[PDB]
């Protein structure tokens, strides 16, 4: 039976220090991906040059 | 129309000096259904409390001390009314139908059960084996595993995550006490609803609750109702495969706001317009739903279905289709495309149909009595009290184009999805792609 | 004077196919005997080398093994084709015979 | 909050996204030819002709 | 450029004193073609240890790239007329002469007429100008006949069991090693472009003055090597031959129920 | 696979381009321009490149080099003809080329 | 630009040689690309009516 099974723990693990419970994980990541596209938006914008 | 609406009788509304609120819609039908519905789920279960309120659910019926087994089960049948119930994550209830002409009585037996069960030492350990088979029959279901595995991820590490029945071994050995336990922690009147709607006048009922419902509270606490702990999404995915099976399930969604919030109209109407398939259809032609029509021009699936699922404070708007081991990659892709179309492009003439198609639901949402009494004992246990179709109406009357995008887009564009997917899904691409399918080169 | 019984562990735990967990069988490079070899294997051996197989590949894909308990021990390594590779290889010289 | 600003302004729509990378472009283009000029003919003070120019040209 | 003895040499000069920008790209030519050898051969490298050479086909290919990215490289050298240039030319070429019989003859017709005078550099230029665009040709069939067969993979155990669409990963990964091994040919085009050059090539060819020293480019050496371990003329060429042809015996001297030698720490060191 | 030509990566290639391949059996003469083209300019890239290995590129050398080219380098004199004409063999057919085609609808 | 720098003169020879000897190479890859597309469908015919009749 499929009830028997859980999605292991990334918590600490890999999540970034945003991500744990009883929080909500959107007010947080629109900053999340602010970061991340930021870095691509300077590579290719380093590229470009 | 409008009339008809505006003719549509008030629900009558009342709280006790218990706690318990009792609500109705009188219409006339000889017939009627009432029942409770309470503010618990498995939400509200524990690592080791997961499941008392499904082995709950499969005891209420089986007797009362007041009146056992063999007696409860012959004086229902006994005057043709209908028992039955349910329970989610968050939201419970036992309903009876009877002619209203037994308000008093069903009322009656109603209270004898959520106060006091039986719990036959005896009778447990047999449902005990009953759920565990019941459980591996709900099991070959790929169509709510997948579900459950959506919710296990997209609510991961937190009460959402746990699935209503629960695992085999909380089953296997939850204790008379346990149950007793989950009994009188969470079936307490200011989190009870009884509503009814048929024959039945009002105060007929109040009265009658308000004398088998002798609830007494004493201290704050009693008076008083817990608030949840959060639950937080998490943009992730969980793949269940076996090219063993005929075909394979996907699902994928989005976070969504919870009752409460408004939006959920027009996110609602937006669902409307993506619609739903299902080879029994009759229609290479149909309106919109270009999802069903691709999904007809190009064989693109099995059926889909478009849903938001909502809680107190969170849900779930997405999608999930049926597919045909060779045509999983194509379906997600065109589907995955709508959604990004609905929130960047979507046009009046569109959201206009949209909103009339969920207007007829949203009717049909009410055909009968035991569906009203669903609604009054809902409405009020979620949003605080009734929404009337006259008022729906409005809410959903004034989506227009812009509407949508705006928000649909407010809660879909470049968000991390939740997908899952049980079945022959080799040909399902990887998350970073089905997440970079969550933005439109524009 | 020095067992080959001696030797064989040596390079069992010098090859080193175990810290990713999979069997000596797990590696043996799929030509045409080992494809029918394995088509005859038993669905349950199959689908069992079938994750042990990808959990390697996962391992390796991270750059990262197993942790010492976990290392399938000489001793307890399962030859669980070799039998079916073997008659394969016989049928086939029995008929790649014949046919002269 | 810049980050969070950054993102909803900039970084969301494919539009947005693009038309940075170019007015990113120029912008980075201008302070880092300055910057690594100086940084290079600072390292060479008194060698490059820019500086002996004046000798010749008068001075 | 332009392709004569007479202004060979100088139209190069020309190129990169007169020519905006004319010196970088020369450099990056130049120092382009080791880190294309540099790389060759760690691609070689790599398959002849995960035994990607077992997918015959598409590895002969690869031999016949090698081949050819060699010829464009030798034939391609000489251009800018410098000693080397012309004594390498002289040298190198004139080995086929051993070839019993029909030998001078080729060589005898392979260059001008009697000796590496203009009517080479000419066919030379030529023919560096075309083998590329042939390398590219062939580049088109390698990767054709590689995707019969999946990617191999180091562990060399079927992949099947869980592949992953290349561009979302792979793209973003070989275009991070692109600009990893992209930074130092930089470096040392830009900071010691002659860090691998022969500056005996920055005398214009004169037949007069044989440098002592004549050897082939570093990347050539290995062979130049095997050439001239072998005494008898004859037998030096065969080893020399022999020592990059081997290649396409590889596949017949695999003896592992392994592919890869991940798990065969004995051959690891041999290797 | 039986045939081996139908199976090989690079035959079948072939096999489905020179042979088998599907051609309808009323095509006219008009259609024998697309293979000339080709065969035109394996021919120009043939003749060229043995031609180009005896020109010089420089305003000094240049119209000497052909010269030369035509009456030093054995048969030089023909290679150089049946290129220079053969451009125009190849414009002659690009051009009865593209007319079929602007006749027959081709274009479509 | 086109040609070397103020006229037709040495600069633009050797361009124009050059290009001369790339271009066709060039023909022939793209001639590559035309037949492919050809083959999608299959050939055209004079009465111009389906030939799948009898190819
Ligand atoms: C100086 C001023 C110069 C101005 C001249 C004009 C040229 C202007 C720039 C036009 C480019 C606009 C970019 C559009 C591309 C953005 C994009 O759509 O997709 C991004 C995209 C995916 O990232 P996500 O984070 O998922 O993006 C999600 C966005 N919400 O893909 C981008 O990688 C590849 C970006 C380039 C980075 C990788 C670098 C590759 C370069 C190799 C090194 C070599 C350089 C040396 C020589 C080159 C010759
Ligand atoms: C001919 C010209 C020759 C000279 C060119 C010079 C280049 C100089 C060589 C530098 C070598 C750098 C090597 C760093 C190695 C790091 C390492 O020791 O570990 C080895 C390693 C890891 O072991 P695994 O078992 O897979 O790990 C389990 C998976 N996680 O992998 C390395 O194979 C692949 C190494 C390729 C070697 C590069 C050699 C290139 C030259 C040989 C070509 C020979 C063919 C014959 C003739 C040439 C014509
Ligand atoms: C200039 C010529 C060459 C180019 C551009 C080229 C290109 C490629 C490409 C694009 C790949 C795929 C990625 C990889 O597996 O590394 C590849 C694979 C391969 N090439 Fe080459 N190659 C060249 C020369 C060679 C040579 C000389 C050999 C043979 C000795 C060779 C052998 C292979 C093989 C066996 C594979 C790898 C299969 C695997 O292990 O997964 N290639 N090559
Ligand atoms: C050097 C370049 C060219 C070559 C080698 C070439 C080659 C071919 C070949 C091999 C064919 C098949 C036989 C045929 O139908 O004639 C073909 C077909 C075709 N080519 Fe070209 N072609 C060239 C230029 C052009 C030009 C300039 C046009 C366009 C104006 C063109 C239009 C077509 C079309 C439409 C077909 C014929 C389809 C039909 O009617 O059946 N080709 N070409
Ligand atoms: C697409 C096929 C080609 C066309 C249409 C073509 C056309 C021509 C033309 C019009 C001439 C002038 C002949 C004259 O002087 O009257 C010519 C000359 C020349 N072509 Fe080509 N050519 C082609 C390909 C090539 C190629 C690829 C090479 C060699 C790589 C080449 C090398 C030359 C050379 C060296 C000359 C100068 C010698 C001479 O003109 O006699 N040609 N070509």
């Amino acid at each position: 039976s499929h009830t028997d099974i859980k999605v292991p723990n990334f918590s600490d693990y890999r999540r970034p220090p945003d991500d744990y419970s009883t929080k909500s994980s959107r007010e947080s990541d629109p900053s999340r991906k602010g970061f991340s596209y930021l870095v691509t938006a300077v590579t290719t914008l380093g590229v470009a040059y | 129309y409008a009339q008809a609406l505006q003719s549509v009788p008030e629900t009558q509304v009342s709280q006790l000096d218990n706690g318990v609120r009792v609500a109705s819609e009188q219409s006339s039908q000889p017939t009627c259904t009432v029942g409770v519905w309470i503010d618990a789920g498995s939400r509200y279960e524990s690592e080791k409390n997961n499941g008392a309120g499904y082995f709950l659910e499969h005891l209420a019926f089986k007797g009362t001390k007041n009146r056992p087994q063999n007696a409860l089960e012959k004086e229902v049948e006994s005057m043709g009314a209908h028992l039955n119930a349910y329970s989610s994550r968050e939201h419970t209830a036992y309903y009876i139908k009877a002619l209203s002409k037994d308000v008093p009585k069903a009322v009656e037996l109603l209270a004898d059960i959520v106060q006091n069960c039986s719990l036959e030492d005896s009778q447990i350990e047999k449902e005990r084996d009953v759920i565990v088979r019941e459980l591996q029959e709900n099991d070959t279901s790929m169509r709510e595993v997948v579900f459950n595995y959506l919710h296990a991820t997209a609510f991961q590490g937190t009460g959402l995550a746990q699935s209503v029945e629960g695992p085999s071994e909380n089953i296997r050995k939850l204790s008379r006490a346990d149950l007793t336990e989950y009994l009188s922690t969470h079936y307490t009147a200011p989190r009870m609803v009884l509503a009814a709607a048929g024959g039945v006048e009002h105060q007929q009922l109040l009265e009658l609750a308000q004398k088998h419902f002798g609830g007494v509270p004493f201290t704050y606490d009693d008076d008083a109702v817990p608030t949840l702990s959060k639950c937080r999404f998490t943009g992730s995915q969980i793949r269940h495969r076996e090219d063993g099976l005929p075909l394979a399930h996907v699902a994928i969604a989005v976070e969504g706001p919870g009752w409460a919030h408004p939006d959920l109209v027009a996110l609602q109407v937006a669902n409307a317009i993506i619609g739903h398939y299902d080879r029994t259809y009759g229609g290479g032609l149909h309106s919109s739903s270009p999802l069903a029509s691709i999904a007809v021009t190009n064989k693109l699936c099995q059926s889909f279905q478009t849903f938001s699922i909502c809680y107190s404070e969170t849900g779930l708007f997405g999608f999930y289709f049926v597919c045909d081991r060779m045509s999983i990659d194509d379906m997600m892709f065109v589907l995955q495309g709508q959604w990004m179309r609905l929130c960047t492009s979507i046009s009046e003439s569109e959201v206009l149909r949209g909103k009339n198609f969920l207007r007829n639901a949203l009717v049909s949402h009410l055909d009968g009595t035991t569906p009203v009494c669903e609604d009054i004992g809902r409405e009020l246990l979620t949003y605080g009290r009734r929404i009337p179709l006259e008022e729906w109406e409005e809410r959903l009357a004034e989506v227009d184009a812009r509407m949508v995008r705006e928000v649909c887009s407010k809660y879909i564009y470049d968000q991390c999805p939740a997908v899952a997917g049980p079945g022959p899904i080799e040909q399902l691409p990887d998350y970073n792609r089905i997440r970079s399918g969550m933005f439109w080169l524009r | 004077s020095r067992w080959l019984e001696g030797i064989r562990k040596w390079y069992y735990n010098a090859a080193g196919f175990n810290k990713y967990g999979l069997m000596r069988d797990d590696t043996i490079y799929e030509n045409d005997d080992v494809k029918e070899a394995i088509r005859r294997l038993p669905e349950n051996l199959y689908d069992d080398r079938m994750f042990r197989i990808k959990r390697a590949l996962d391992l390796n894909m991270r750059q990262q093994i197993l942790p010492k308990e976990q290392w399938t021990k000489y001793e307890e390594d399962v030859p669980y084709l070799e039998p079916y590779l073997k008659e394969v290889i016989r049928e086939r010289k029995e008929r790649e015979e014949w046919d002269k | 909050t810049l980050t969070a600003r950054l993102y909803s302004l900039l970084f969301r729509r494919t539009s947005t996204f693009a038309l940075t990378i170019v007015v990113g472009a120029l912008l980075f283009e201008r302070a880092f030819d300055q910057g690594a000029d100086a940084i290079y003919e600072h390292i060479n003070e008194g060698k490059l002709w820019k500086h002996i120019k004046h000798k010749y040209e008068n001075k | 450029y332009t392709a004569d003895t007479s202004l060979a040499f100088s139209s190069v000069a020309h190129t990169c004193r007169n020519v905006q920008y004319g010196w970088l790209i020369r450099n990056l030519h130049a120092n382009g073609a080791s880190f294309f050898f540099i790389c060759i051969f760690l691609h070689i490298g790599r398959g002849l240890y995960y035994g990607s050479y077992l997918y015959k086909e598409t590895w002969n290919t690869g031999v016949i790239l090698l081949l050819t990215l060699m010829a464009t490289a030798f034939v391609g050298y000489v251009l800018p007329w410098g000693q080397m240039s012309f004594w390498g030319a002289t040298v190198i070429t004139n080995l086929f002469s051993a070839i019993p019989y029909i030998g001078h003859t080729l060589v005898e017709w392979a260059w001008g007429g009697f000796s590496v005078d203009n009517p080479t550099l000419t066919r030379f230029f030529a023919l560096h100008f075309l083998l590329p665009f042939a390398i590219a040709g062939i580049t088109i069939i390698h990767l054709t006949f590689l995707h019969e067969s999946g990617s191999n993979n180091p562990l060399g155990i079927s992949s099947d069991s869980d592949k992953i669409p290349f561009h979302p990963y792979y793209s973003f990964k070989d275009i991070l090693g692109l600009t990893l091994m992209l930074t130092p040919f930089l470096t040392l085009a830009l900071f010691s472009p002659n860090l691998l050059g022969d500056p005996e090539n920055f005398t214009p060819a004169n037949p007069l003055v044989t440098p002592p020293h004549i050897k082939p480019e570093w990347y050539f050496l290995f062979a130049y090597a095997i050439l001239r371990s072998i005494p008898n003329k004859l037998g030096g060429v065969l080893a020399l031959a022999a020592s990059v042809l081997i290649l396409f015996l590889i596949p017949f001297l695999h003896k592992s129920k392994q592919r890869t030698m991940t798990f065969r720490p004995l051959s690891q060191t041999l290797f | 696979a039986p045939n081996i030509r139908k199976s090989h990566p690079l035959l079948k290639m072939i096999n489905n381009s020179l042979i088998d391949l599907p051609a309808p059996s009323n095509i006219s003469a008009w259609w024998n321009f697309g293979s000339l083209l080709a065969v035109c300019l394996m021919t120009q890239i043939l003749t060229g490149l043995l031609l180009a290995m005896h020109y010089t590129a420089d305003t000094s050398l240049a119209f000497s080099s052909v010269a030369h080219t035509c009456r030093n380098v054995q048969y030089g004199w023909l290679i150089r003809n049946l290129h220079a004409n053969g451009a125009s063999f190849f414009f002659i057919c690009i051009f009865l080329h593209i007319g079929r085609g602007l006749y027959y609808g081709s274009y479509l």
